[PDB]
């Protein structure tokens, strides 16, 4: 809940550069997980109506 | 095949490094025996590829130059070395990439030069910082000359490498510190210079990205700098 | 750090009420079918448990069933009476389930049953799991969900003059629980 | 001579009621709010208590609370009622808090509960440490005290016709305590 | 006999650290095994003595007193490193002297106190910075409670030590890291506070200096951050 915990950006360095009428229109996908270190503690539920 | 070098919080991916070319052969280290000859030595946290913003190169672009150390007289810690320090002294890798599609000709030059002196005054004039400067084909030193009224063609005596697009397209000097001193004030005083140049120029095809990037990624090596530490008796 | 909480029993293993059974005391007066009420074990009705369960495909699991029950006189009346006993049917799967407020199905044979008497312990039973096949499935792809069973309550001292309703929740807690598949929880909202 | 009577333990470990919640059956009739009451466990209230924990800056101790409920009819009337069972919610620190009679939160899993039914051996549970950090602190030199969780309870009989109210005594007792930097004690005089 | 304690670019003269007391008996330490635990450990500049402005002791001087780290929340080095981090946890020496004439009769307790609240509540109010806040005798927090309606005679229990100059004119009391948790904001949070408080009031003879100063040169010990340092991985 809240209030900190970082950020994280991305900038374009340099164009994205491309040959031939290649669209100029690329995309990304971002994933996320957890890694071996994590874990949970004190369980609430709270789903409800 | 890629590698993924590290300097702390920095990284920065290289296709192969096969063809770095150390400038005459000597290769930055510090200040051999030859404490009290005062070396300071923070090598941490200066020591971090650092990457200067990345010009465009076009049909028409005549050259660019940063001179170093000055280049790096902000990148952070490092330019902060550079004032709480009187003296010091860093050699460099510098790594220039300009990634283009199969569909650009096109090469560069990229030349350190020991003491560049870019000819035709006011030192803000010669010390483009970090944006460094530009060439022009006739202020800006005239390009083919480098400022000094030299023939081009003679430049690849100084550490050169050239980027010909159909074939690597990144190019890695390393400069090792030099100079008629043995250390020196890193802010009145520049002991490098890359001047890149293009030699073929950049041509592509039809409708295509018709100005890449080239980045130029600074890393300061083996780094150090003068004393304040006075001493004390009973 | 340590993972401990976070385990699949730590994390299923939680009593949460699943229902409230409602009958009413054999009023021979005016008590037309509150006499017995009967519930068919199933968690689709708690969004909690049901969630939970859904972040998988396949589990087993002990289902333990605790019962707490509570009482009160519908009229301000000078309403006695004395202490009544509940009447706990659990009805395993595929055997029939209570009609009348005293058909037969209560003396049967085959259903485990449970007096409790009102105010005392909470009383509590445990079916172990009761798949017909490997696992209780949460999904299905083909044609002809899955049974716990039923339970069913009656009060029964009968000819009390005094209307007595009363309420008992359930409180299932899955126990010795295992699964299988994970798959992408529901949003809260659809349920 | 011998130090055991002044050791930690010997010394903090004591029973010490820090409140007394009180409940109203909900009496359908005119029970506006006192249907259910909660406290935020806290032990600035009992100077006695805090008093002694403040001899320090830093303490760890698992929490004991047992309960003591109390009933009486409000109205000299025949007041007859079924032995009434209390709900006590535990609610673990940074969880939400009832609000209705019938919020949600009573029934929502995580809440270790009680059903203590009046007229038995008081009820008890005993929640482990439960700070975010290392040490409960007493004091503290920074900005944005701690949590120990909230109490909840509420009377489950429903349409009881007759007002029955009822206080719950809390009585806290630390257990495996220890603590750090004694400090000097507050004078009696202020709080 | 005149010890001459250095930390790099500080040197601090002591008679005879003798009567130094660690507040109970724990020197400080970096945080033991119990990398993974990103021990950031610039245990380098940021541990030298400081000098924080003198107060001026007079005859009707309540006391004074500072929160730690607070006090160096400016001091170069250890003042920055309590920003560019999130998380440290530093102990201190604190060394408090006072050289006054034979003839000046006087005695102060030094307090160091864990988690110092101060009573009479808005930032600023309660952080000095490095001049420190002072006491009043009826804002001021109360002297003879320390804000706190505690009596004055208790004081004794928190890490002290007696001023009483004819004998030792100076003190120095070694606090460790004392907190609920491992490590934590240095910003956001005084660990300690240390109050100089006159029990014997000063007196001194006919015409001599009337304001006796006294200095505090708090130097922090094994002092560590939080990090920054990510992972990377192909």
């Amino acid at each position: 809940i809240d209030t900190e915990g970082g950020y994280i950006s991305v900038f374009y360095q340099t164009r994205i550069v491309v040959p031939l009428s290649t669209p100029r229109e690329m995309d990304i996908l971002g994933f996320v997980s957890a890694c071996n270190d994590f874990s949970v503690r004190l369980l609430r539920d709270t789903t409800h109506i | 095949r890629v590698l993924q070098l590290t300097l702390g919080n920095s990284t920065i991916t290289t296709q192969e490094a096969a063809n770095s070319v150390v400038a005459y052969g000597r290769w930055p280290e510090y200040l051999r025996d030859s404490p009290v000859d005062q070396p300071t030595e923070p090598d941490v946290a200066a020591c971090r590829f650092y990457t200067l913003d990345t010009v465009s190169w076009t049909k028409e672009s005549r050259g660019w130059w940063w001179k170093l150390p000055d280049a790096l007289r902000d990148m952070g810690l490092f330019g902060q070395n550079m004032y709480y320090h009187y003296l010091g002294r860093s050699g460099y890798t510098v790594h220039v990439q300009c990634n283009a599609s199969k569909f650009h000709q096109g090469a560069l030059g990229v030349f350190a030069v020991p003491e560049m002196c870019l000819a035709g005054t006011s030192y803000q004039n010669a010390n483009p910082g970090e944006k460094g400067g530009t060439f022009t084909g006739t202020f800006c030193p005239v390009d083919y000359l480098l400022g000094n009224g030299t023939l081009l063609g003679n430049a690849f005596v100084f550490p050169h490498q050239i980027i010909n697009l159909r074939t690597n397209n990144c190019a890695t000097l390393v400069l090792p510190y030099v100079n008629s001193l043995s250390i020196d004030s890193m802010v009145k005083h520049n002991n490098w210079g890359i001047a890149i140049l293009p030699l073929a120029p950049l041509n592509f095809a039809s409708e295509s990205s018709p100005e890449i990037p080239i980045t130029l990624t600074i890393a300061p090596m083996c780094c150090e700098f003068n004393g304040l530490r006075n001493i004390t008796l009973p | 750090r340590s993972r401990s909480e976070s385990s699949i029993e730590s994390f299923f293993a939680r009593g949460a009420c699943v229902t409230i059974m409602t009958v009413d005391n054999p009023a021979s007066t005016t008590n037309k079918d509150k006499l017995f009420a009967v519930w068919k074990i199933t968690y689709k009705d708690t969004v909690q448990l049901r969630r939970k369960l859904e972040f998988f495909t396949y589990s087993r699991f002990d289902m333990e069933l605790t019962f707490v029950v509570t009482a009160n006189f519908t009229e301000t009346n000078n309403g006695h009476a004395l202490n009544q006993v509940y009447q706990i049917m659990y009805v395993p799967p595929g055997a029939p389930v209570p009609e009348k407020w005293d058909d037969y199905t209560w003396q049967t044979s085959s259903n485990p049953s449970i007096f409790y008497t009102y105010g005392t312990a909470p009383a509590r039973i445990s079916v172990p799991y009761v798949g017909i096949s490997n696992a209780y499935s949460h999904f299905y792809d083909g044609f002809s969900l899955n049974d716990f069973g039923i339970l069913a309550v009656r009060v029964v001292n009968d000819h009390n003059p005094t209307k007595v309703t009363s309420k008992i929740r359930v409180y299932l807690k899955p126990k010795h629980i295992r699964v299988w598949c994970p798959r992408p929880p529901r949003a809260v909202a659809y349920y």
